[PDB]
This record gives C-alpha cells, structure tokens and sequence, in this order.
C-alpha cells in the first residue's frame, strides 16, 4: 500500500495512520533521519531471510528495487537488483510478484532514462518491450472484458490478479521512451548502411513500424505517438535537426508522453543535445558521398554544436568505422571519397578462407 | 577527497595505516588527518614500533601507560604461546601444531614484526592436513606478509602455488582474491599489461582483502588505457568498454568511468584534464604512487598516436593552441615522447609544423595484389 | 637478430655435425647476416620523402648505432632499397609499366579460373 | 491505384496536367501574375534574370487578399521547383563554381538551407556534384579523369550533332 506513491502521498498516510493511532505503542524500528526511507528499508530487512519464502522475499526485494528506483538514485536501485540475485525465482511466482519483476524492470528503464542514459536504457527493456502483449505482462487490462473470458468465476477470480491502475504506469510512455532510445541508437548504424561502409551492424527499436509506413499507399501527417517519433526518424535521415526535435512533441503533445514526467524542461533539453549529436552523425554518414572536403566551424554552428563535440564525434566514428577520411586539426577540414590497392588485398584474403573451407570438405 | 571515508573503505590494517602514513610522509608532513587518524588507530593495537613512531614528532603525543600495557600484554602472550607450542610440537596432533604456528603468525603479525610473521606463517607447511584449506590459506597468509614486506616476487610465487595447487572451487571468490593479489604483483613490478588483464577479470563481489573496490576500478582501468603496446581494440573495447561484470567497479569510481569513456571516445584533451585533476589524489595512493607519472604519460603517447596517424600534415601550432593544454607544453612533450621511439613524429617545434608518414605507391598495390594472387594460387594447388 | 643469434648459439651442436670440416660454422652466419637485412628492404621505401628520425628509430633497432648514417647508405649500394636525399644538408631521405602489371595479373586470374575449370 | 480510382486514363506528368492549365478556362479566370509566373519557369527561364523577375512579380500577389491567400500555401514546393531549377541550369552553366557564386547566384532562405537543397538535387539524380568544402567551391561532374570523361561526353554530342546536320544537308542537295 506504499511503495508505488511518491514519499509525500505515503507519509501522509503513515501520518494518518498515527493520528488514529494510540499514543502508546510497540515498535521494532527506531527513528531516522529520514522516516520513510527507513521504513521500508526497515521492513525489507525483515522480510528477508534464509528461512523466508522466495515469494515474500523476493516480494519485498522487488518493492525495495520500484520505490527506490523511483525515490532514490538509479545506481543503488542496479546494485540491489545485481545483488539480489533473483534470475529463476522472479518468474515464478509469488501471484502479484510477476507485476514487480516486470513493473520495476519498467521503472529502472524509465528512471536511466531520465538519467539520459539511452544505452543503458536500451538493454533494459528491449526483453519486455518484445512482448505483444505487453499490457497483460504488465498487468494491466480491463477486468471486464477478461472477465467474460476467465468465466466461470470460480477459476476466474485467480486468474483476474491485474494490479490496479494507479499502480499501473501508462503504456505509451513506455513505448515512446523506447522508441525514443532505439531511434538515437539505431539511426546512425543504419545511416552508414546506407552509406554502405557496414562497418558494424545495429538493430533499432520501431524499425520494422517505419518499414510499413514506407511501403504504405498512403502517407499521412504525423497523428498516432509512432508516427510522430518516425517523422523525427526521416527528418534525422535528411539532416534536420530542428525539424526532429519539433516532431516529438508534435506526437508527444497527443501523446502526453513527455508530459508525464517531472523533470521534463530538463529532459528535453538533454534530449535535444543528444539528439543534435546523433543527427550530425547521421548527415555526416549519408553525405559523404558526394562531399570531398567538410568545415568544422560551419558544421560547428549549423548543428548548434561546439568544435569540441564535432572534431571528436567524427574522429571517433572515423576510426571506429575505418572510413576512409581525414582530418586537418590545424585548419579544421575533413576529407573522403577514396584505398583500392587495400581493398583488393582484403578480398585476395576473403577468398583464400573461402577456398581453406572447401579443402576441409574435399578431405 | 575526504579520509574517514577513504580510510573506512580499506578493510586491510596494513591500508588503514600503512595508507595514513604514506598520506602523510607522501603529500603534506604538516596535515592533521594522517598523523591524527593514524595515531588513534595504532593506539588500538599491539604494535608499539608504530606507536613509537607515532610518539615522535609529526605524531600524537606519547603515552607511558599505552606502550607499558602493549609491552607487557605481549610478553606474557608470547611466554603463553611459547609453552602451549612446546606442548603440542611435545598432544602429536597436527591440527594444535597448525594452530599454534598461525597462532605465533598472528601474534608476530600484531606485534609488527613481519619476518617472523611470515617464518611462523609458512611452518604450518608441513603439517597442513589438506593443501586446500591448510595450504591455500598459508598462501593467503604469506600474499598479506609479503605485500606488506613489500616482495611482490614472493606474491606472484604463493600465487602460483595457490592456483596451481590441485584443487580449485568455481564458487570461492579466493579466485579473485588471487587476481587481485597477482594484479598488485604485476602493477607493482612499457606496460606490464598484465595489470589490467588481471584486474579486469573478476569481481567477488566480496571484500577484497587485499584490494580496495575502488583501487581495482582505478587499477584496471588506468593500467588498461596505458597499454598501447598490448591493449587490443578489443583490450579498450573487449576487456573493458563492453565488460559488463567490470562496470560493477568503474560505477564506484565514475570520474575514472568517464576519463575512459572520454579516450575511447577520442576526446583526449578531456581525457586528460580528467587526469590532471586526479593526479593529486593518485600521488596520495600507495601502491599507484610510483607508477602515476608514467601510466599517464603513456596514455598522452596513445592518444597522440591516434591523432598521429589519423592526419598526414598536422598544424602543430594550431593544435597546441586548440589543444586545450598549453602549445609549448604539448610539445616538450611530443620531444621527450619522440626519442623513445613511442611516436614516428616528424616534428620541428619553430616551424610548428608537423609531418608524420606511415610510381612506388603504385607498385606498392601492384605488389600486395600480387600476393593475394599467389594465395589463390596455393590454394588451387590443394585442392589438386 | 637477437632471437636468431640465440637459436644459433643454443642449436650450435646441429651446426657442427667433420669437426675440421666445418670448423668455423661459416655457412650459417652468412646466411644469417643475408636473413637479417631482408626486413629493412621490406619497408621498400615507396615514401617520396621520409624524416630522419624515423629511419634512425628503425636501423637503431640493427646493432650498429651508426649503421643509419653508414646501414641506410650500404643498403643503397645493394640497391635492395632505394634512399633519395641521403646525405643531403637537409638530412631527410627522399623516396605503360603499370598496364603491363594489371595485365599480368588478369593472366594470373585466368589461369586459377581454368584450373577451377578443368578440375 | 488512385489514379486509375479518379478515372484517369493513366499517372500524368507535371507537364500534361499543366496543359489543362494551359487551356484557356482554368488561363481566363487565371489571375494573370501566375501566367507570368509560368512564363518565367517553364517557358523562358534563365538564371541570370530569373531572381529579379521573381522580386517584381512577388510583390503583387502579397498585396492581393485573394492571390496572397492561393499563394501563401504553396510558397514552399513553388520555391523547391524554381531552385530545382537553377541547379540544373548551373549545372549546364559550370563546372567547378565557387560556393559563395552558386549560393549567391539563386535565391535561398539560409545559405546552408541552399546547400541542402543542392544535395537533394543530386540524391535525386537531377545534377552530379561533388562539394569541396575545403575550397569552398562545386564541381558538376581523380582530376584528370573527371577531365577526360567530361571531354569524351563533349565529343560524343558534338559527333550526334554533325550526324543530325549531315541528314539536312542530304535535304538542301535536293534543293
């Protein structure tokens, strides 16, 4: 009945529960400077025991794990987890423990992300987020259309165990942090695909959602949350930053999605920096093709980023992806379009395995 | 950074105040906290060589009835363990004898006198009733003596006869308190390389014993960063970019967490403002303290090499005023860097110009083509 | 080189196997002094102009200290590798045939395609 | 679909439909400045008057409260087809321009925006370039190569065109 309020909403209620409550009474805790904090770290220690079951242990492993994780800093919350050590038994079962296994996954997700954090973030949920039916994993779903399911009711009341909405965190910005991440993650990786270098190959989250908008009859003005977040995509693609970061909240805004949170000026504006980054890479990507040379500080102003972040994001990815390029420090200039002698060393190597294989067969 | 805290984090003695002390003698003889804390911290133990030393100037005042106690205290123990020893070399049973030599291991120990610690330590070879749990802990022992005698040779040979010795458990961590034993051996003896592929490896995920969770986060990951010669792409990336157990230490210490994510990111001069900043607290760390100077100095020789090789003309002018660190400054120390052979720098400071290389070139293709034809070749011969 | 005079100075017992006969091992030091200046004509120039420092870096590693000023010079009379600018007061070394190449590579290609062939 | 769905014959082009825009009906009741319009872009264009035909023609339309509301939706495809065109055009005109001269040279909202713009052009195959930012300059297309090429292009039109004129010629021996 605590955990999932804020530490105002739930001191209020122990408040009030003391209020009620006779002066005289017996309590195990003694007071901290922090009262509620210690409260449920309190009742966590107790839960927790050799002897204790897996379901109330783990029950209150993973209440510790939501409430921190929305209370208190992230890092705490991954070392809990990691420490814990619950891999089999979170599964199973403990009736309203599959909520907390998926509910606090969910809200480290969305509390590293908070923290600007997209790779961290995009390894926490791509496994939950996979699901179709997603808002069932969650236990969310209205109890009356499964309520003419699960009849009977004898074997129906077990089954109807969907934790209430107030619990319940909304789907859509869930879905849109996610996609959010997969877009910065993926974008780049598969700009450079289409530039053909494949240095490395990465997969982004709502990919396969663009595809069909692509092969659509019809394409229509950004509506639905995912179309909003695809038209930030393209715009990315062609090089517009300004119009990306427009697009979000142009699907956020019916969406709600960013709405949601209480630190959102600051998110936005981290959002809108990162973004800037990932989308100069992006133009570089696609463009250097038909650009020879490039100017840092033209580059520098238009992107709204400093020297500093450029020069090292492009010699970073440069190196990384061994384009072909090079960068003048001294008069800050970049060059591409070549390195056939290598290739076709390369390949001279490629067929050489390719022929080593086939002896293996003909022995 | 604050010392209660540091102190606090160090579960070994020999770093609770052997750490003070260097603190102390390393940076200011003036400072309070390391002769302060120090001299409380000694005065809750047996060792009066220390509280001696403590006793003289630099040091809390002396005491005559905290020496006195000490003193007699331990003769009395040692006349007890002396006789319960002779009675038991005299019951004829291995175990009491065991106990008796780790006993006067202990006793010694205490006492601060470290030989004898050690001789007493390894006398329970013999009657060590399993190698296992008799003898691996003997090594524990002479690892703890040893590094604090200051023999990493020592170290790394117990270390081999703890690791090769014939039974090892999966589960025990004393895995990794052997890596991290080795680890400080290697560290302490170009890079080692060695270093950081031990302090990489694993972690317990219990106290080290021997290092601090923070020390193998630093440890590794500047010994790492250091190792041009040895580190592989994957050495930045495969042992400690993308190891996921590693990221458990580094999130300890997120200065150094971001100083590394800075040089795989090719932002060196963040990179190494980073490091200027910590330097001051890394001449402070006892067992890094000698091997600071030149750990970042070859982390500077990298990432020149990365910009090195990526430009074939550079404006070295240019690049010392938009190094974000002084011009001459980088190249005095581009000049001491060339010499080594660490850099094909082609450098003259006045022109501020620098050059580094790395129908010949067409013959050069012409050639490697060839050689790749011949492969082919052989491989058609196989196949025959 | 410090390697192979090692193997030589451990496996000295398969050198002497007749001891009049080879008294003084000397077929095997010339062909090791042969051995140990194939590496440096690798490099094979192919640099129009190189800097100094990085040659000496280089034939520093060869046991002669003054080998560069005098082993870069050598190597130029063996004509195993081409050094432009030595001996320069500036100090720094400079460094159809091509269709006649490609054409006897596509040869090259061919062939293997016909062996693939007729096996 | 859609098309064949609106009882068209087949897809049209831009040219065919304008045709019907042509025709006098949709012309007569045609606010006469897009007629000029069309004139300037579709029948006589040239760069090097182009820009001040525009400025004097797009003061009109804004006074207008019936033109100006026509035109004020369409400012943007408009603005895309005419800068289309001068790339194409310029891409006749030169082959290396100095950046600052093709920027200058048409009209653009930023000149960043016109850089943009450039590069469409070419994904979309309307012009080959390749943009030097080093020198500031755009080559419509190492060197040498690129020299040769552009020369064996030159020589094979010339070569179509002394064909063509050879078969008048046979005409004018009849005369």
């Amino acid at each position: 009945h605590t955990y999932y309020k804020f530490d105002y909403k739930a001191h209020q209620r122990q408040l009030t529960p003391p209020e009620g409550s006779s002066k005289s009474e017996q309590d195990q805790a003694e007071n901290e400077g922090e009262d509620s904090a210690v409260l449920m770290e309190r009742l966590c220690k107790y839960i927790y025991a050799k002897d204790r079951t897996d379901r109330i242990r783990t029950c209150a492993i993973l209440c510790h794990i939501y409430h921190h994780a929305l209370h208190s800093r992230w890092y705490q919350a991954r070392d809990l987890m990691l420490m814990s050590h619950l891999q089999d038994n979170i599964q199973h079962a403990d009736p309203p423990v599959q909520i907390l296994y998926n509910r606090t996954m969910v809200q480290l997700g969305i509390c590293a992300f908070r923290q600007g954090l997209t790779k961290d973030a995009h390894n926490a949920l791509l496994d939950i987020q996979s699901s179709g039916r997603a808002k069932e994993l969650l236990g969310q779903g209205l109890l009356l259309r499964s309520l003419q399911e699960r009849n009977q009711e004898q074997e129906k009341v077990e089954r109807r165990r969907q934790v209430p909405f107030h619990l319940h965190i909304n789907l859509e910005l869930l879905e849109c942090v996610y996609l959010v991440s997969a877009m910065l993650l993926e974008i780049p990786y598969m700009a450079a695909h289409e530039s053909d270098a494949r240095r490395r190959m990465i997969s982004k989250q709502f990919h396969h959602q663009l595809r069909v908008g692509e092969r659509q009859p019809l394409l229509g003005p950004p509506e639905s949350m995912r179309e909003h977040v695809v038209a930030a995509s393209k715009a990315m693609k062609m090089g517009d930053w300004k119009t990306c970061h427009s697009f979000i909240i142009n699907e956020k805004m019916n969406g709600k999605v960013w709405d949601l949170f209480p630190e959102a000026d600051k998110v936005r504006t981290m959002l809108v920096r990162k973004i800037q980054e990932e989308s100069l890479r992006t133009y570089l990507f696609t463009y250097s093709s038909v650009y020879d040379s490039i100017s840092m500080e033209t580059l520098s102003d238009m992107f709204e980023l400093d020297l500093p972040t450029v020069h090292s994001i492009i010699s970073k990815m440069i190196i990384n992806e061994e384009l072909m390029a090079s960068l003048d420090q001294p008069t800050q200039t970049v060059v591409m379009h070549r390195x056939x002698x290598x290739x076709x060393x390369x390949x001279x190597x490629x067929x050489x395995x390719x022929x080593x294989x086939x002896x293996x067969x003909x022995x | 950074y604050d010392l209660t805290t540091r102190i606090a984090h160090f579960l070994d003695r020999h770093l609770v105040f052997p750490l003070l002390e260097f603190l102390s003698v390393k940076e200011i003889y003036n400072e309070k906290e390391l002769l302060q804390g120090k001299l409380d911290l000694l005065s809750d133990t047996n060792m009066v060589d220390f509280a001696m030393d403590v006793y003289k100037n630099l040091y809390s005042d002396d005491i005559p009835h905290a020496l006195r106690e000490k003193r007699t205290t331990v003769v009395a123990q040692l006349k007890q363990l002396q006789a319960e020893t002779e009675p038991i070399v005299k019951h004829g049973f291995r175990q009491e004898y065991l106990d008796t030599l780790y006993r006067y291991a202990k006793f010694q120990y205490e006492c601060g006198n470290y030989s004898g610690a050690a001789e007493y330590l390894y006398f329970f070879r013999v009657l060590v009733p399993a190698t296992d749990r008799n003898a691996l802990s003997s090594l524990w022992g002479k690892l703890a003596s040893e590094i604090l005698m200051q023999n990493w040779d020592a170290a790394m040979e117990d270390l081999t006869r703890l690791k090769e010795t014939i039974d090892n458990n999966s589960v025990s961590s004393p895995l990794q308190s052997l890596q991290q034993r080795t680890w400080l051996i290697h560290w302490s003896l170009k890079g080692r390389d060695n270093i950081i592929d031990l302090f990489l490896y694993q972690p317990q995920y219990l106290n080290a014993i021997q290092t601090m969770c923070p020390h193998i986060l630093r440890y590794l990951t500047t010994a790492v960063i250091t190792n041009k010669d040895v580190r592989k792409r994957r050495q930045v990336l495969k042992d400690l970019v993308k190891v996921i157990q590693q990221e458990s230490y580094t999130y300890k210490d997120p200065i150094t967490e971001f100083v590394e994510c800075l040089y795989v990111n090719f932002d060196f001069d963040g990179a190494q403002k980073k490091l200027r900043e910590c330097e001051s607290v890394l001449v402070n760390d006892f067992f890094l303290v000698a091997c600071l100077e030149d750990f970042i100095e070859n982390a500077r020789l990298f990432i020149f090499e990365t910009f090195c090789r990526i430009h074939q003309c550079i404006s070295i002018n240019m690049l010392a005023d938009k190094l974000n660190m002084t011009p001459e400054e980088a190249e005095r120390w581009i000049v001491n860097l060339i010499r080594n052979a660490r850099l094909d720098a082609k450098i003259d400071s006045k022109l501020g110009h620098v050059v580094m290389g790395n129908x010949x070139x067409x013959x050069x293709x012409x050639x490697x083509x060839x050689x790749x034809x011949x492969x082919x070749x052989x491989x058609x011969x196989x196949x025959x | 080189p410090q390697v192979y005079e090692e193997l030589f100075s451990y496996s000295c017992p398969k050198f002497l196997s007749e001891p009049f006969l080879q008294q003084l091992k000397v077929f095997s030091d010339e062909v090791q002094q042969q051995a140990q200046l194939s590496t440096i004509r690798s490099f094979l120039k192919l640099y129009t102009t190189m800097p100094v420092a990085k040659l000496a870096g280089f034939l520093d590693l060869t046991e002669q200290e003054f080998r560069i000023q005098l082993l870069v010079f050598k190597h130029k009379m063996k004509n195993l590798v081409w050094t432009s600018g030595i001996s320069a007061l500036d100090g720094e070394f400079q460094s159809x045939x091509x269709x006649x190449x490609x054409x006897x590579x596509x040869x090259x290609x061919x062939x293997x395609x016909x062996x693939x062939x007729x096996x | 679909r859609l098309a064949t769905l609106l009882g068209l014959q087949a897809p049209p082009t831009r040219i065919g439909l304008i045709n019907d825009m042509v025709r006098f009906n949709v012309l007569q009741y045609v606010v006469p400045e897009v007629k000029d319009l069309y004139n300037w872009l579709e029948v006589e264009f040239n760069p090097l008057k182009l820009c001040e035909r525009v400025t004097k023609v797009l003061n009109w339309v804004r006074e207008q409260p019936e033109k100006e509301p026509e035109l004020q939706q369409y400012v943007p495809q408009l603005q895309n087809n005419t800068i289309l065109r001068l790339l194409q055009q310029v891409s006749q005109i030169y082959q290396s321009i100095e950046f600052s001269r093709l920027t200058s040279l048409v009209p653009f909202v930023d000149a960043f925006q016109l850089e943009r713009a450039i590069v469409d052009a070419a994904r979309h195959c309307d012009l080959q370039v390749r943009i030097d930012h080093t020198s500031r300059t755009l080559s419509f297309g190492x060197x040498x190569x690129x020299x040769x090429x552009x020369x064996x292009x030159x020589x094979x039109x010339x070569x179509x065109x002394x064909x063509x004129x050879x078969x008048x010629x046979x005409x004018x021996x009849x005369x």
